């Protein structure tokens, strides 16, 4: 979970350009559409029956923003992820019982959403750096297992 | 695994890919090598530097194989048989690596076809890539 | 995915299970609940205590479904359609849990059939349970 | 990666009866047969083309013993798995580049071998305890990723 000096700078420069509203909602929405079993954890969000209802769901957009804000904490605290996600790890293990494999999936979907928004500016080396970040966040979130 | 709606989406989405299948395969390969160095073990004889003639050439074969699969969605085990033998029996590729390339290939489509990479098409190409992966990692011959 | 040798291995292995499919299904469930407590989330309405009659009853149905699958190895999607609807659409079972039950099933077969649970039968039952899991976790309507 | 006092006692009592050579050889052999892609790391062992050749290969039996002896070190240092497998983690992650998923696979195979050797004495509650152990070994071996 270590980046070079140029890697972390490059990662942050792209994060400054992230729309904190759309990206979070789209990533979570794609998770519920592409991995439908995840919908089980969000029965209280309402209609998730078709991509239209999921991608336009106001609760999905709101919760997605929260999720992206937490990924942001990971991008800015790489050297202390295990401590940054202690409470969230406990939440997802004891209370929600989310399998750690799903953290990886949401992490890759987020990467795919970033690629869709930034196009050729999301270079392979820049993605490689975000694969490291996404893996670190996923590992920190599964520490309570 | 693949529904009738999935097949239609896959065929339609791959028509938008068109003649860029080779480019996208090569870029997907390059994203895999940089993003997952573990995958470099299977190409000890390749120049994995950017713009490599080997990677670009290799990507062409992956793009062509996927195009072939798209026209044989109803019989993937039969159409991809020779490639299943190569990857499972001969090369013995860890199945985890097919999930990494599939993610990197979806990442590539998001880059170049952002308006056509809708949630529904996304969901169908992922099912598609998993079915191809299962065939290529199974010893059924 | 399943070779001819796998089909015959599964066929012969399940002939050794015989009338014990329900007992083994029940014991597999008991091993899963204790070994991976998250799986109990899907049975909040069950008596999961030692010797529970509900577990025994459910195990009988799991054993019966596997016996059915063993008799339709060549068309699992069609034979297990009703069971795919329940697990993928209605219950939305995380695919991870199917790997856990499969492992607990094999463990149970290892306990009761130590002389017949050879590496090859082991390998074919693993492929078999993997194909059954794929069908039950997929929306192919 | 913590077990109760009664769990620990039960895990240790069973390991007293584990023949590290027979269980190790069978466990490694089944890994190569049931997950054929693992054979790629052992090409220098010779013919692994069929289960007969795998299960009778002397290099498979020898290495299996080594592997099971290392599980034993984990079974006797449950409170220090990371430090116990630190060197082996570097070997498998930075030098061999073995995907962590295969660590979990070998641990489940070991459990199946234990179940086959000890029969009804390998109770569900005893298996539950060893599932924790193999998961602990698997995570410790992947900590270098
Ligand atoms: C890197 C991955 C993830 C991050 C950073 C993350 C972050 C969060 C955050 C910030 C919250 C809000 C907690 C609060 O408001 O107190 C939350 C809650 C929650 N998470 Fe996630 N999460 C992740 C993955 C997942 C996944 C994969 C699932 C299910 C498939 C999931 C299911 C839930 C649920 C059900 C809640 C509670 C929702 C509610 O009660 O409104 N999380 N998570
Ligand atoms: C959708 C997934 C994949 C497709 C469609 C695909 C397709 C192909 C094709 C068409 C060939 C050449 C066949 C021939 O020349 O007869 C090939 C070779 C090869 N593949 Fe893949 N492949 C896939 C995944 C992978 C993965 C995940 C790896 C390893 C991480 C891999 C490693 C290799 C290697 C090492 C070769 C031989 C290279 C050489 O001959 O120089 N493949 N593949
Ligand atoms: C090979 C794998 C599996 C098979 C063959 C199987 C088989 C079945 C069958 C035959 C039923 C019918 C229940 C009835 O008619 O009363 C059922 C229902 C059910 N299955 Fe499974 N199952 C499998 C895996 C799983 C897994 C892994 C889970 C969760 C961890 C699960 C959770 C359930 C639940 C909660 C029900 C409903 C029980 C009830 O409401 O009484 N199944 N399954
Ligand atoms: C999951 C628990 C595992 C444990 C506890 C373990 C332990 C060990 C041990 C003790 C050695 C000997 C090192 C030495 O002699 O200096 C070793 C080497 C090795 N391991 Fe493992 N291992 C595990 C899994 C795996 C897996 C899953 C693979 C590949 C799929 C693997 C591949 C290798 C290889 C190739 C070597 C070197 C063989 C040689 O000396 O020629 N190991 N490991
Ligand atoms: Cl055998
Ligand atoms: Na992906
Ligand atoms: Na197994």
């Amino acid at each position: 979970v270590q980046l070079s000096g140029e890697e972390k700078a490059a990662v942050l420069a792209l994060w400054d350009k992230v729309n904190e509203e759309e990206v979070g909602g789209e990533a979570l929405g794609r998770l519920l559409v592409v991995y439908p079993w995840t919908q089980r954890f969000f029965d209280s969000f309402g209609d998730l029956s078709n991509p239209g209802a999921v991608m336009g769901n106001p609760k999905v957009k709101a919760h997605g923003k929260k999720v992206l804000h937490s990924f942001g904490e990971g991008v800015h605290h790489l050297d202390n992820l295990k401590g940054t996600f202690a409470a969230l790890s406990e939440l997802h293990c004891d209370k929600l019982h989310v399998d750690p494999e799903n953290f990886r999936l949401l992490g890759n979907v987020l990467v795919v959403v970033l690629a869709r928004h930034f196009g050729k500016d999301f270079t392979p080396e820049l993605q490689a750096s975000y694969q490291k970040v996404v893996a670190g966040v996923a590992n920190a979130l599964a520490h309570k297992y | 695994v693949l529904s009738a709606a999935d097949k239609t989406n896959v065929k339609a989405a791959w028509s938008k890919v068109g003649g860029h299948a080779g480019e996208y395969g090569a870029e997907a390969l390059e994203r895999m090598f940089l993003g997952f160095p573990t995958t470099k073990t299977y190409f000890p004889h390749f120049d994995l530097s950017h713009g490599s003639a080997q990677v670009k050439a290799h990507g062409k074969k992956v793009g062509d194989a996927l195009t072939l699969a798209v026209g044989h969605l109803d019989d993937l085990p039969g159409a991809l048989s020779n490639l299943s033998d190569l990857h499972a029996h001969k090369l013995r590729v860890d199945p985890v690596n097919f999930k990494l390339l599939s993610h990197c290939l979806l990442s590539t489509l998001a880059v170049h076809l952002p308006n056509d990479f809708t949630p529904a098409v996304h969901a169908s190409l992922d099912k598609f890539l998993s079915s191809v992966s299962t065939v290529l990692t199974s010893k059924y011959r």
